[PDB]
RNA sequence: AAGAACACCAACGGCGAAAGCACUCUGCUGGGCCGACACUGACACUGAGAGACGAAAGCUAGGGGAGCGAAUGGGAUUAGAUACCCCAGUAGUCCUAGCCGUAAACGAUGGAUACUAGGCGCUGUGCGUAUCGACCCGUGCAGUGUUGUAGCUAACGCGUUAAGUAUCCCGCCUGGGGAGUACGUUCGCAAGAAUGAAACUCAAAGGAAUUGACGGGGGCCCGCACAAGCGGUGGAGCAUGUGGUUU
């Protein structure tokens, strides 16, 4: 990114640099391209569930529809903390979010004073606003997507923890040893969010066959 | 001196010696203080040995109210009971020392 | 010898002297310079002292 | 011209022509004040009012204000000769300036 | 208190006179919780007063008031340096109140035949300059300029 | 007229082995850094003893003494005040000869050498780009500060100036108190410095960090907590409870 920002963890993925700014390179992610879609494009053939998790600011919409294109997750917003890893929780949760859903259906709101419904509106609410995604997830996935690793450093970990393989931002700003699977070059602007995006959720869907 | 004495047989007898040697440790630790303190109370109590079962142990609760909205509480404990005077005597020269320490800071 | 002037011979206000007199003893400093003089200070006070005014200074 | 001294303590005020030979003078004490009522600012409006009321009406309406120290009253006193019938010239501070001269005293503990 | 925001109470006037400051005279009068004592005690008062002086008593009522409230106090304090007493100014509605207590505190502590002859010589002769509670004017007036500088 | 000390410049600053060195110049003089194409050819590191330097205080003579200031007086604060506060003030503080050789003399971290990710910016001196007028920008070397990776560490924290990874040499510790005391020895004019035990005695002493409590620590807030207002108690007489004495 600049010379007051360039990790020296990424020396051998690095190929020359101008005034100022950085220059990735495109030689070694391409293997890494190939390695990555080939492993989502054998793994979706078996049925598994897969998970993303993008809440930067500038992808907020594009990772929500890079979603629906498969049978996969999203993270639009933040993490919250142990989603994945204290699942006991979140199942009560999902649970209670799944319930509630039910609960606007039926007529009781009527003999509800109204400060009481506003709780129960403002409650629903704000489940949405971060348990938006995984209403038909029904267990845990076996590989999950990191869209930015800088904001969301804490999902990074849980994976790390649980043993699950990921992908990861292995652009200059963090650490390339945390995922097993490299592909630099996403934080220039949703050209490089898209491109790589795009083309990993495509891999997805002729694995679904 | 011009201070009057309150003493208390809770679960004894107060004898005459004894309230000899109350006079002589409160008398020191309060003389410094005279011109600031009307009474002195105290309360003495016995427990332990042939009277009750446990250790014997001899509490001595001491309380002085100054002339000016000065309140003091004391209360020790020992295996004596002049050794129990002692010991609240020195605590109440230490509070009655702090309380002129705040007054003359200026 | 003087520190500061001001050259005034009729001024708009009664009270706007002190903002053309204050202000600028201020940037001299004749205050806290005094104030310093008065009691003696050890090296130790120099240093803390100067380091606290590039402090509120700087930032 | 007109020498005043500021202080913590008290508050001094001589008049004196530009060859330096008073003609009246006045301070916090001489008004009535004592104590550390003299430092205050209040005394010194007072005080400087009595010293420069008998200069005003024998003649000399030019004045020069020489400030010699810190205090309270020195910003008070200048709205006592301000609120007057003088012009003046010259708002200077004539104090002192020891270049590391000589050993102040050693720092209070209360 | 601590909240600083005391509600402001609805003050109320006689029936006969119908203004708001004879009724805040009135109401320092009575000790043991009886109104209609204090009328006999006032209207025998004023009405005195008008056999005295002949004039309206309402005006030598105002003129009281307007003389004796001192519109300065004196408070202590401590909170900078030890055993100061400096000036502080009033409001309206404080040295309104704050007159009504010197008059009828002079008047219960002078000698009379009951309290309206005892009231009746004191608005008369505090109007005419001479006052006991005048004085206590005069005593809080002078700490007050003695000690003009704030220490 | 005198003595002593040098505001501002002044710091995220420079030099020195340290202790330390700041108003200005001038003389003599030491050390460091870099450049390179003169040369030397391992001539290196450390260092027991020994020797030199070595803040203030203090001592021995001779001068000087403005201001400030142990001691000593006086006036206050206080139960007391041989203190803190205030007014006066000797030695000393200064100079030139010499003694003393001790400090939290601290970076509480011995010296030399090789290796071990980076980020910021401060000097000194080169190189190149560049406006080739310097500047700026980009890099090398020797230093100086601040964050920080691996790694180490009981932990705090250190972290290319290591408290990391390694080699060489010197000094130093082996529970606490007794005790850096006693005897003896060396030095010193002295004050005292260095070297340095034992008897007897305890089962602890101590380090980091946590949790509460406490603080005449800080910040914020609350209650008739104070303030303000009204009316009482404490005094009088009489109800009625407790102590005490009496029985
Ligand atoms: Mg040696
Ligand atoms: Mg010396
Ligand atoms: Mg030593
Ligand atoms: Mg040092
Ligand atoms: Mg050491
Ligand atoms: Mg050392
Ligand atoms: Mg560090
Ligand atoms: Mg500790
Ligand atoms: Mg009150």
């Amino acid at each position: 990114h600049g010379t007051r920002k360039w990790n020296p963890r990424m020396s051998p993925y690095i190929s020359a640099k101008c005034k100022g700014i950085h220059i990735i390179n495109l030689t070694r992610t391409a293997r890494f391209l190939s390695e990555a879609c080939d492993l989502v494009f054998d793994a979706s053939s078996r049925g598994k569930q897969f998970l993303i998790v993008g809440t930067k600011n500038k992808a907020a919409d594009s990772v929500a529809r890079a979603a629906i294109r498969a049978r996969c997750h999203y993270v639009n917003k933040k993490w919250l903390g142990g989603m994945l890893t204290n699942w006991s929780t979140t199942e009560t949760r999902l649970h209670k979010f799944r319930d509630l859903r039910m609960e606007q259906t039926a007529g009781r709101l009527a003999r509800l004073p109204k400060r009481d419904a506003a709780v129960v509106k403002r409650q629903l609410s704000h489940l949405q606003t971060y348990l938006g995604g995984i209403k038909y997830m029904t267990g845990l996935p076996d590989i999950v997507i990191i869209v930015d690793q800088q904001e969301e450093y804490t999902a990074l970990r849980e994976c790390i923890t649980l043993g699950i393989p990921t992908i990861c931002l292995i652009d200059t700003n963090c650490n390339p040893d945390l995922a097993d699977i490299s592909i630099p070059a996403n934080d220039d602007a949703i050209a490089s969010i898209r491109l790589i995006l795009t083309k990993l959720v495509f891999a997805i869907c002729e694995g679904r066959s | 001196s011009s201070v009057k004495l309150i003493l208390q047989g809770r679960n004894l007898e107060v004898s005459d010696n004894v309230r000899s040697h109350v006079e002589d440790k409160v008398g020191k630790s309060v003389a410094k203080h005279s011109h600031l303190v009307r009474e002195v109370d105290v309360r003495l109590s016995a427990r332990g040995g042939d009277l009750s079962k446990g250790p014997k142990l001899r509490r001595c609760e001491v309380t002085l109210f100054t002339k000016r909205h000065g309140v003091i509480r004391a209360e020790e404990d020992a295996e004596s009971l002049y050794s129990s005077i002692d010991l609240v005597s020195s605590i109440i020269q230490r509070k009655l020392r702090k309380i002129k320490d705040k007054v003359s800071d200026h | 010898a003087y520190n500061v002037q001001v050259l005034v011979d009729d001024n708009e206000n009664e009270e706007r002297l002190l903002n053309r007199f204050r202000r600028e003893v201020m940037r001299a400093g004749v205050i806290q310079e005094c104030k310093r003089r008065r009691y003696f200070e050890n090296k130790q006070e120099e240093k803390k002292r100067k380091h606290r005014e590039a402090a509120k200074r700087n930032s | 011209v007109i020498h005043v001294q500021a202080s913590f303590n008290n508050t001094i005020v001589t008049v004196t022509d530009v060859r330096g030979r008073v003609v009246s003078w006045a301070s916090a004490g001489t008004c009535g004040f004592r104590g550390t009522k003299r430092g205050t600012p209040f005394a010194a409006q007072t005080a400087a009012g009595n010293a420069i009321r008998t200069v005003v009406e024998q003649g000399m309406q030019r004045a020069e204000v020489m400030i010699k120290g810190p205090g309270l009253g020195r910003d008070a006193a200048l709205r006592a000769i301000r609120r007057s019938g003088i012009l003046l010239s010259f708002v200077r501070d004539v104090t002192p300036m020891p270049h590391n001269g000589c050993r102040p005293p050693k720092k209070r503990r209360v | 208190s601590r909240r600083g925001t005391v509600e402001e109470k609805t003050a109320k006037s006689d029936p006969i006179y119908r203004n708001r400051l004879v009724n805040m005279l009135v109401n320092r009068i009575l000790k043991h919780g009886k109104k209609s004592l204090a009328y006999q005690i006032l209207y025998r008062a004023v009405k005195k007063i008008q056999q005295k002086t002949e004039t309206n008593p309402l005006s030598v009522l105002r003129q009281a008031i307007r003389g004796v409230t001192p519109d300065i106090a004196v408070k202590a304090r401590r909170v900078g340096g030890s055993t100061h007493q400096v000036p502080i100014e009033i409001g309206s509605t404080q040295g309104k109140a704050l007159a009504i207590r010197w008059l009828l505190g002079a008047a219960r502590k002078r000698p009379g035949r009951n309290m309206a002859f005892k009231l009746s010589s004191e608005l008369v002769d505090a109007a005419k300059g001479s006052g006991d509670a005048v004085r206590k004017k005069e005593e809080t007036h002078r700490m007050a300029e003695a000690n003009r500088a704030f220490a």
